[PDB]
RNA sequence: UCUACCCAUGUCCAGGGUGAAGUUCAGGUAACACUGAAUGGAGGCCCGAACCCACGCACGUUGAAAAGUGCGGGGAUGAGGU
RNA sequence: UGAGUAGCGAAAGAGGGGUGAGAAUCCCCUCCACCGAAUGCCUAAGGUUUCCUGAGGAAGGCUCGUCCGCUCAGGGUUAGUCGGGACCUAAGCCGAGGCCGAAAGGCGUAGGCGAUGGACAACAGGUUGAUAUUCCUGUACCACCUCCUCACCAUUUGAGCAAUGGGGGGACGCAGGAGGAUAGGGUAAGCGCGGUAUUGGAUAUCCGCGUCCAAGCAGUUAGGCUGGGAAAUAGGCAAAUCCGUUUCCCAAAGGCUGAGCUGUGAUGGCGAGCGCGAAGUUCCUGAUUCCACACUGCCAAGAAAAGCCUCUAGCGAGGUGAGAGGUGCCCGUACCGCAAACCGACACAGGUAGGCGAGGAGAGAAUCCUAAGGUGAUCGAGAGAACUCUCGUUAAGGAACUCGGCAAAAUGACCCCGUAACUUCGGGAGAAGGGGUGCUCUGUUAGGGUGCAAGCCCGAGAGAGCCGCAGUGAAUAGGCCCAGGCGACUGUUUAGCAAAAACACAGGUCUCUGCGAAGCCGUAAGGCGAAGUAUAGGGGCUGACGCCUGCCCGGUG
């Protein structure tokens, strides 16, 4: 589901987009929408704390069910929808009892299939189980840390994690980037692979399209002035004579770790 | 030549108004010293 | 609020003399009074049935005499249309 | 209240060109490729008024104006102006 | 002092009367001239009496002034329906308790405020010097009330009512092209009124003018959107007939919406024209408007809440429907609003958001002349030197000046014909560059639209002829070609010297970050990052695309 525009104008010279056969509808279910106004990188007091942001196309939030709390009720899925909040695509699945919900559409999901979420659910694409029931060596997504909080850890398009074995109160699971982690065995994850796997291969042709997405221009530190960036200044195009390359606020910004070294979670990260 | 001043009564009152001054702490001192000076037009 | 203080003065003008013939009268009334108690007051104090009342107010005209630049007092004018077959007023 | 950026909500862009993607037909092939018409209507597409910008020249320089006017210029469905 | 010098702020007035002490400048009249997608008509922000009438001319008016946006005395703005309030909410603001903080205070839950948005019932004629959907005229509509009237239900196997609680709706993006209808226009035919002229001719297919009417009420519709019924019910904090989800059955009806069109509204008004008042139809063309974000396509995936419908929980002895009679408050309402009333110190060649915005030719809101309508622009007249500025022509040569073809000149519209090297196959390309363009007849040409016809409108072509030097006879709408640096490109910047090779860019690469991510603002509460989760965010560097990106880790990190 990737197509190329033949270059007619100059802007479309290098361009790719994703045709939406995986999508099944265009109009969402009114009930689950929620308002959302874009902040544009401004803090509560109004100051700007996040460069390179603001000014996209206005979007409306669709509340997704990351918890999968409702257990035992057979869920039917009939849609696959586009959602401009995160790369992945979602599925509005309607339950036997009669209330509907949105779920991250996993790879290999099609309209009409069934869904289960109990702690004894069969293991297929779209089901959700507490990790203790999950068997070793099975791909999984939408993991969380504190049980009942809802999936946080594998949610973007085409992202997946692998379970490397259960050993007790916790479990060993290989997140994306391969940094295996120790996680509580009482947490509920969603089995499968996130179903927009081709999202990486997009080739945004126009600057205007990135601006539509809402990314402001980024100016190099080098072309700044001395007072407003540690790199700015110098006659002509100058190389950075500041040993380590540095950030706009003074710190070095190449090849050095940054996580406060005493934090508790570190003892679980270090499994590796 | 859209010049440096553009009149707008709503905004004039909303920023420099007596309510706006009285709301904050510093506005109270501004009114206090204006009254002490004895100015006729106390606030905008 | 006694009704007698609601109506301050009438107004004598060419247009007032006009409207007198077609049975519409002009009155300077209290600034705070609204379209209702003016009607009730004219009814009570003249004993005359009234059809409709229209109210309009002027700002205070600025004026200058000698060297001083004061402002004339604000005015709230009232127009009352009396019904047919009703008694007139002095 | 100018200006820079941002948020919420409205509003403006005469007219004419080019002709994308798909889709119908016919041929084509076991089937698929493909080939030709028709339809189609996309572009930070083209020419050009309103609008916006300010590249050249002249004048003005105790000026009509404490930054403009006159004649040419650039964008003009967009990262648009307001 | 400069010095009676500079300046007197883009512009067509001319003349005859009037007033008056005094007239280029004020009033009236007749021509002439200018704008006419505005210099016109409404209406914001804003100005705050400048608006109107009668008086005055010291100052203001770059002159004068009998004059007025100046002075003086009076006068002028009428709303249940227009805009805003007692209706709703976005951003943002405030914020009872609270969290934090040397103090002041910062943050923020409940909650409230907040239109630039949503919902919301009056319109077409008249009227004075100033107001008019407000005043008057005729017709209406909306919410609520009952001294009253009739039709009906039960006054607990309860009629009726309905929630600050659910559910449905309100409810939304951009572009494109059909269709339907209507503003609007043509005066084409017909009709009515007036006229037939003196400069050569014209009772003639001759000239001037006009040729309509709502809102509401009742029908109808281009159409658009909709499948419907039955049973059950792990859900929608409580209910469930409502919503949702299942299963069985019928498949067009019925339903919702709908520009507009019909009648009435109109026995009335308006209406060319001398208080009265004729005709008032049809045809042709036809939207930038409405059906309508209706349909199609697209991806960048496109507010909330209350008005409104419905479900019960609940109240319930008096109510429902329709008449009849009543009630309906506050603020704005004058005038300018592309200008001399606003912002620029000025009666300033600047700027000022919206709605309407005609005709001839035309693709057009361009172009030039004109309509309604407005204006003749606040110093003049008379000489017609230099010099300066803005323009028009120049024999011959033609870029020889020049830093540089700076400037100026030249092309320009439409229809036919041909278009190269290179190319990322789109382009290059309107390449280059040739031919035609008027008028008459063959013609109310083939043919097409419109309509039953009559008629009206669109008009590919050719073949004959007629003119002038010149036929897109004016206004206005590419100069072109060859090469080369730099930058892929559209875009952005030093408001007010420098718009570029600088910035950005999509693309690439390195590195950080496992989510109370990192990074960042703040002391901290709080946040943004993000109601996002390594196909995601932050940072450094390079900048489409094609081929590539070698060696050194001794030093600094």
């Amino acid at each position: 589901a990737i197509k190329k525009y033949k270059p007619t104008s100059n802007g479309r010279r290098g361009m790719t987009t994703s045709d939406f056969a995986e999508i099944t509808t265009d109009k969402p279910e009114k009930s689950l929408l929620a308002p959302l106004h874009k902040k544009g990188g401004r803090n509560n007091q109004g100051k700007l704390t996040v460069r390179h942001q603001g000014g996209g196309h206005k979007r409306q939030y669709r509340v997704i069910d990351f918890k999968r709390d409702k257990d035992g009720i057979p869920g039917r899925v009939a849609t696959v929808e586009y959602d401009p909040n995160r790369s992945a695509n979602i599925a509005l699945i309607n339950y036997a009892d009669g209330e509907k919900r949105y779920i991250l559409a996993p790879k290999g999901i099609q309209v009409g299939t069934e869904i289960m979420s109990g702690p004894e659910a069969d293991i297929k694409v779209g089901n959700a189980l507490p990790l203790i029931n999950i068997p070793v060596g099975t791909v999984v997504h939408n993991i969380e840390l504190k049980p009942g909080k809802g999936g946080q850890l594998v949610r973007s398009a085409g992202t997946s994690a692998q379970v490397l074995g259960k050993e007790g109160k916790y479990v060993l699971v290989r997140l994306n980037s391969g940094e295996v982690r120790m996680i509580l065995s009482a947490c509920r994850a969603s089995i499968g692979q996130v179903g927009n796997e081709q999202h990486e291969l997009i080739n945004i042709g126009k600057a205007g399209r990135s601006r539509w997405k809402g990314i402001r221009p980024t100016v190099r530190g080098s072309v700044m002035n001395p007072n407003d960036h540690p790199h700015g200044g110098g006659e002509g195009r100058a190389p950075i004579g500041r040993k380590s390359p540095m950030s706009p606020w003074g710190k070095p910004t190449l090849g050095f770790k940054t996580r406060k070294k005493k934090n508790k979670s570190d003892k679980f990260i270090v499994r590796r | 030549m859209k010049r440096t001043f553009q009149p707008n009564n709503r905004k004039r009152s909303k920023v420099h108004g007596f309510r706006s001054r009285m709301s904050s702490k510093n506005g109270r001192l501004v009114l206090a010293r204006r009254r002490r000076k004895g100015r006729k037009v106390l606030s905008a | 609020k006694d009704p007698r203080d609601v109506l301050k003065r009438p107004v004598i003008t060419e247009r007032s003399a006009d409207l007198m013939t077609e049975k519409k009268y002009t009155f300077e009334v209290d600034v705070r009074a609204n379209k209702t108690e003016v009607k009730d007051a004219v009814e009570s104090i003249f004993g005359v049935k009234v059809d409709k009342v229209n109210i309009m107010n002027y700002k205070g005209k600025s004026k200058r005499v000698g060297r001083y630049t004061g402002m004339t007092s604000r005015r709230r004018k009232a127009i009352v249309k009396l019904t047919a077959d009703s008694k007139e007023i002095e």
